[PDB]
């Protein structure tokens, strides 16, 4: 084992001309990079070990085991900022990747920055990316208890997926918390959409009827079956 | 059946890590800022010192778990086989890919 | 001189087919002492492999062989083709359902000598690359102890580096190599960077010190 | 919403989404006669600038057949008037000129977006 | 309708996924006359790789092939005029030159040479790439051509001095098409890394990089009229306008995958010949699929044989010339007396389900 | 002449020097090319998920497809996806007609006298005899048939 | 008997038509000369 | 091992930044320095 | 770029007092003191009756980097040394 810092400075050498020297024959092979990357960390030399992860994303910034490494190698070391950097980086580049999004979210969730993750997930969501963002956005503010900002979510949830499993998940978020008020004005802004956008041909036949029937089943609930009938009656007419 | 996409496996990932934040700040309970500057764009967020040792613990505890059930593994793979003849470890590594894809 | 076959001998060629394939005769027969790559080939294409088909006679079997010895009269490589049977097994019967109408001292040694040649798989070229490694590592260790010995009567020698190959060589202990600094970020790492140097200005006091 | 633009700022929706998309006929106009011109002026005086920098450069005696002094310094203190040495035609030319190798640093300022759509994903084990 | 904009009240009114999708049906795309197979040639002993034809006077064409040797056929009657052999590998592109008489072709073989068409003999042959190249383009009044190939970097050579005279370093793989614009970008270029550089060739740098192709960028082409380049990937087609780089429009390219070649016409007819023989025409400034064909390979040959390995049209636009692996020339006949009646083509139809548009 | 030697003595020579194609080394070029054609055809048809392992494994069903061609050994992988079993095939078919039409072509060369060097004069003997024997084969199973 | 349907014309070609030394592009000769 | 196939090919961007040499090469030499142009 | 090039960075003092100088370009001079590679060497004279020739020692990348002239390799602004000037900052 090594005794003095002589033989730590020729150990260094040692390793650092054999993992160079893999690397020059081998500009791929991002495995072999990260344990190179890796002994540096255990050496406590950071600005080495920030620079080969630098220089593994020249070679192959579309490599996501590497992000998320050196992400966490900035994360370990307590180097907060620089991860926040790092993470700004990370979905600058590569956007589509979910992964690179949800990191930068349960770091800002570790931290209670409950305002970073509410300005991360607006532009995430701002970007259009999919179903499972704006679900962990709308959980998110769940936890927050914010339920005037996630009313506002699916204003908007809608309008990016237009299909009847993000209204009528809506109008399983209303009926949990039972305000008859807001639940049949999500109701009445669903049906009509359908009727508004009826010549666009975005809703099938199965699928419309999902809306119309979860629209009458609640209002045999709410025990104004005069409501319930007539719908049936509009929703036929109005599509034969 | 299938294999786990990797949108599903970050949310469901995601979806893990929030659980057991969530129990870390339910434990706590039981026991018991953004400036940007005038001279340069650069931006300060002030924290506390916890909540960040809290996160680099838990990703070195996270490593430390998988290391270990993966080099747990590692002794289980190499003590389970010893059918067909091999020449090292990694014959049998080989051999053992061969029969997953059967 | 035309020999037989001992199981020892048969056992020695299944491992070598296992590992050499059905192609590499010649590297069969340098296990298999006595006998030749012919004969190494002839044995696994004739009685060894598993493929083959040695079991009992079933009557459309024996209605096919009948058939078949009747429409390709003598002509046996084909009749086994078509009955996927081995050949010679194929006239044993033939020659059988017709009278239905009726009126260690050296072998181990070679055994040892196979044992060792399949579980050596490097050849010149990685053996002595192992050679090499393991006498720098021992020229390495030597050197060390020296300095340490000579550190045990106070007078310190420094390591000497490894020469320059060439002209442009580089000492990777010398600086950061091709620094790649990260780009210039918002966030504003400035306490970060103070406490790091300050961390790894403990550790290098820390290892003049413990040692490790 | 305390910092809304710091995140993510190189990228945008407005790139992901086509422009025909909104009206089919809108017109991308070829370049005009003058443009092309100012272009083709400007290039062709580049290259023949690069071409006689390759050929008088050569130590081919056959290579000036196919072929800025007074200048300020210290904001204009000093008009220094720049000449050449006549060269010895015995030594080598360009004494500082040798084969070596360099390693070149990559210039990256800004990140690039890498633009594609999101997510027709599921597979079964037939690849 | 206004109901969206009163009650979903937008920020920008276009950006919502409702309002470009009522304005894809509020148009409707050009009709275009539908294609036909006239005539099959069988010339070559191997792949043909590359096909260009006459730009002045619209004779011949030539297409350079995977037996190394290029042969010039006639247009008309499709009969052999001439074999040009000199490389020893598989020749990848052909460019002729309308400003000369000069024919350039490349090759795996690392070379790029030069031919005198007034002589058919290789005079002016050019140096410098490391590995097999891929294409050329001749620049449109400047006298230079671009190559490029597996050496990520595309060689500006001056015809007459034979000088590598500019390398544009950028990309990340090889680069599979190479273009030439008379003004800047004067340089389109497509590579393996999913990306499509545009150009500045004084400087020596990329003016926009674009970044929205997930897979290798396989083929470009350079639209006659409006200024305007479209690149295929491994599925999605995009428009681009250069001199602002932007994405004009998305195709409708599902399940297509692997498209080998690209080639435009006049009247705004982009064809896609695909590895898996299937070749679809689609309208450009749309992005309809309008007709989707299937080739014939040959008597006896295997099944990967029907591919579509590169195409052209001509200068009038209404042949298509498409070399096939099948050691085939096929050109296509745009049939004549083919109404919008009796001849739809495939219907305009966009979805939500596909985030195309 | 003397000033390309002087010129090195003075400076070393260049560190780009590009080996253009020879005699030497086309069958060796040949390889590098077609090789890339075959990687890059089988990354496209992937969905997803395919790195430098995955890339490096499917390159050696290439190689063993061609050495059961030249012993016309049927060559069915079990469990090979359809779209890559196209994919080597369309290739291995490739490669066949240059290593047939090189033996053509080697064959006349030697009737002439025309300079073949001689290791091609065994490399030629060695392609005709597995031409002659698939010739031979095939015949054998039209027979059969 | 012949693929692709009559509509088709398929060719086989295995000899060239012209002469290896004729000009594929004629040559620009503007001054009629007598010499 | 020693014996190894391409992962990726010699990249033209290395040798973009080395210093030029300018050795005389035979086939560089002056040669068809007249262009002919079309009609 | 070879044919876009820097003018070169030099001191007011190396210059001296005189109005015109006589100065020498050579394309490909001497190699850089500092990163071995080449660059255009620039020397001059202060007067014409002078007796020692200031040449310019590193090339205008590693003056740049620095900010610093050629010749003396002093500061631009404050001409002091290099190890005096980071140390007063
Ligand atoms: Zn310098
Ligand atoms: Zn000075």
């Amino acid at each position: 084992d090594i005794l003095d810092l002589e033989e730590l400075r020729e150990y260094q050498r040692r390793k650092r001309t054999e993992y160079e020297g893999y690397l020059k024959r081998n500009r791929l092979d991002m495995g072999q990079w990260i344990r190179y990357a890796q002994f540096e960390i255990e050496q406590h030399d950071m600005r080495r070990a920030r620079s080969i992860f630098e220089r593994a994303l020249l070679v192959d910034s579309s490599f996501i085991p590497l992000w998320i490494r050196y992400i966490d190698a900035e994360l370990k070391v307590k180097c907060i900022n620089h991860a926040r950097n790092l993470m700004n980086r990370a979905i600058s580049t590569l956007p589509r990747v979910d992964k690179l999004w949800y990191k930068y979210l349960i770091v800002e969730e570790s931290l209670n920055n409950v305002e970073i993750v509410r300005s991360l997930y607006t532009k995430w969501c701002s970007l259009e990316p999919g179903v499972n963002a704006w679900n962990s956005f709308v959980d998110f503010e769940i936890r927050q208890k914010n339920w005037n900002g996630v009313r506002e979510i699916y204003s908007k949830y809608v309008m990016a997926h237009p299909q009847m499993q993000t209204w009528l998940k809506w109008v399983r978020f209303e009926n949990r918390h039972g305000n008859t008020e807001f639940t049949r004005s999500v109701y009445s802004l669903a049906i009509d959409t359908v009727a508004n956008l009826q010549n666009l041909q975005i809703w099938s036949d199965m699928e419309v009827a999902k809306l119309v029937n979860s629209f009458a089943h609640w209002e045999a609930a709410q025990q104004e079956y005069e409501r319930s009938s007539a719908l049936y009656q509009i929703a036929i007419e109005k599509w034969p | 059946r299938g294999g786990i996409s990797y949108d599903q496996l970050a949310k469901l990932s995601y979806e893990k890590t929030l659980r057991n934040l969530a129990t870390q700040t339910q434990n706590s309970s039981k026991q018991d800022k953004v400036q940007k500057d005038t001279k340069t764009g650069k931006i300060t967020i002030a924290d506390d010192d916890k909540l960040v040792n809290k996160l680099a613990v838990s990703l070195q505890s996270e490593s430390k778990k998988r290391y270990e059930a993966r080099k747990r593994q590692m002794q289980n793979a190499k003590t389970l086989y010893g059918v067909e003849s091999f020449i090292n470890d990694k014959n049998k590594q080989f051999n053992e890919k061969l029969s997953r894809e059967s | 001189k035309g020999g037989v076959w001992t199981n020892v001998e048969d056992q020695i060629l299944k491992a070598a087919v296992q590992k050499y394939g059905t192609h590499q005769w010649s590297k069969v027969a340098s296990l298999l002492q006595k006998k030749t790559a012919r004969q190494s080939e002839l044995r696994w294409n004739e009685y060894l492999n598993p493929k083959l088909n040695f079991t009992e006679f079933s009557k459309e079997e024996d209605a096919q062989l009948l058939d078949l010895a009747r429409e390709l009269p003598n002509q046996w490589r084909t009749i086994a083709d078509m009955m996927a049977r081995p050949a010679q097994v194929c006239v044993e019967r033939y020659n059988r359902l017709l009278e239905s109408e009726d009126s260690e001292d050296e072998e181990k040694e070679m055994l040892a000598e196979a044992r060792a040649r399949l579980l050596n798989t490097q050849g010149k070229k990685a053996t002595r690359k192992i050679r090499e490694r393991m006498l720098e590592e021992s020229k390495r260790i030597a050197e060390l102890q020296k300095r340490r010995e000579l550190k045990q009567a106070g007078i310190n020698v420094a390591i000497k580096k490894p020469k320059k190959k060439y002209g442009t060589d580089i000492d990777y202990n010398e600086d950061i190599v091709y620094e790649q600094a990260p780009m210039p970020g918002i966030y504003d790492t400035s306490t970060e960077d103070r406490q790091i140097k300050k961390k790894f200005e403990q550790f290098e006091r820390k290892v003049n010190r413990k040692g490790l | 919403a305390i910092l809304t633009d710091q995140i993510a700022k190189n990228v945008k929706l407005d790139d992901f989404i086509p422009k025909r998309q909104s009206n089919f006929e809108l017109s991308v106009p070829l370049p005009t006669k003058a443009e092309i011109q100012e272009c083709t002026a400007r290039t062709k005086s580049y290259i023949q600038r690069l071409v006689n920098a390759k050929l008088a450069n050569s130590n081919n005696r056959a290579s000036s057949r196919y072929v800025a002094p007074a200048n300020l310094l210290l904001n204009n203190s000093h008009h220094i008037e720049v000449v050449s040495k006549q060269m010895d035609p015995l030594l080598p030319r360009f004494v500082g000129k040798k084969a070596r190798k360099v390693v070149a640093p990559t210039e990256n300022d800004e990140v690039v977006p890498v633009l594609h759509m999101d997510g027709g994903e599921a597979d079964p084990n037939e690849w | 309708s206004a109901f969206v904009n009163k009650i979903f009240q937008p920020e920008v009114a276009e950006e919502l996924i409702v309002n470009r999708y009522e304005k894809l049906l509020s148009q409707r795309p050009e009709w275009h006359a539908p294609w036909k197979l006239s005539r099959v040639i069988n010339g070559h002993l191997g792949w043909v790789r590359c096909v260009a034809i006459d730009p002045v006077d619209n004779e011949w064409f030539i297409t350079g092939s995977n037996d190394t040797t290029m042969k010039v056929w006639d247009l008309a009657t499709g009969k052999l005029k001439t074999t040009l052999a000199g490389h020893v590998m598989t020749v990848r592109d052909v460019a002729v030159s309308d400003r000369h008489p000069y024919l350039f072709s490349v090759s795996e073989d690392k070379t790029v040479k030069c031919w005198d068409l007034e002589k058919n003999q290789i005079i002016r042959d050019y140096y410098g790439h490391l590995s097999g190249v891929r294409t050329v383009s001749i620049h449109p009044t400047l006298d230079l051509i671009a190559t490029a190939g597996r050496d990520s970097v595309i060689k500006l050579w001056d015809m007459r001095t034979r000088i590598p005279v500019i390398t544009l370093v950028g990309h990340k793989g090889p680069i599979n098409q190479v273009q030439c614009t008379p003004v800047d970008p004067q340089v389109v270029s497509s590579s393996t890394d999913a990306t499509v550089r545009l150009w500045d060739v004084v400087a020596g740098k990329t003016m926009k990089v674009l970044t929205h192709h997930k897979r290798s960028v396989r083929a470009t082409a350079l639209h006659p009229k409006e200024f305007s380049v479209a690149s295929a990937c491994t599925d999605d087609i995009r428009s681009w306008g250069l001199a602002e780089g932007s994405l004009l429009t998305n195709f409708e390219s599902e399940k297509t995958g692997i498209i080998n070649t690209l080639s435009i016409n006049q009247d705004d007819v982009l064809f896609a010949g695909g590895d898996n023989g299937v070749l679809s025409f689609y309208d450009y400034k749309s992005g309809h699929k309008y007709q989707s064909l299937a080739t014939r390979e040959m008597v006896g040959s295997l099944e990967g044989e029907r591919s579509v390995l590169c195409s052209t049209f001509d200068k009038t636009g209404l042949r298509l010339i498409t070399g096939e692996a099948d050691k085939s020339i096929k050109i296509w006949k745009q049939d004549e007396t083919a109404t919008k009646e009796s001849e739809p083509g495939l219907a305009w139809n966009p979805n939500l389900s596909a985030k195309r548009f | 002449y003397i000033g390309n030697l002087i010129t090195r003595q003075f400076e070393g020579r260049s560190n780009e020097i590009v080996k253009t194609t020879t005699k030497q080394r086309l069958d060796a070029y040949y390889d590098l090319e077609l090789r890339n054609s075959v990687m890059d055809d089988i990354l496209e048809m992937m969905p997803e998920s395919i790195r430098q392992k995955k890339a490096r494994t499917i390159l050696q069903h290439l190689s063993e497809a061609w050495r059961c061609w030249k012993a016309n050994i049927p060559w069915d992988v079990p469990g090979m996806p359809a779209p890559i079993k196209k994919i080597i095939e369309r290739y291995i078919k490739s490669k066949a007609d240059a290593w047939v039409s090189a033996a053509h072509y080697n064959r006349e060369r030697i009737k002439r006298g025309a300079h073949v060097e001689k290791t091609m004069v065994k490399k030629n003997l060695g392609r005709l005899t597995r031409l002659w024997i698939k010739n031979e084969q095939e015949r054998q199973r039209q027979i059969q048939k | 008997e012949h693929p692709y349907g009559k509509e088709v014309e398929v060719l086989m070609e295995t000899k060239n038509t012209q002469s290896p030394q004729t000009p594929l592009v004629e040559p620009v000769t503007e001054r009629t000369k007598l010499q | 091992t020693s014996h190894r196939p391409q992962l990726e090919a010699r990249s033209g961007a290395k040798a973009a930044a080395y210093t030029p040499t300018g050795i005389e090469h035979a086939r560089l030499l002056p040669g068809h320095t007249t262009l002919k142009y079309r009609k | 770029d070879e044919i876009n090039e820097p003018p070169p960075n030099i001191c007011e003092q190396c210059l001296g007092d005189e109005a015109n100088i006589r100065m020498t370009k050579i394309p490909q001079g001497s190699e850089c003191k500092i990163c071995t590679l080449p660059f255009t060497l620039y020397h001059f004279k202060t007067s014409k009756r002078s007796n020692n020739i200031i040449k310019t020692l590193i090339c205008v990348r590693c003056a740049t980097q620095r900010n610093i002239c050629q010749c003396c390799m002093l500061d631009s602004r404050w001409h002091i040394p290099i190890q005096l000037r980071d140390h007063l900052i």
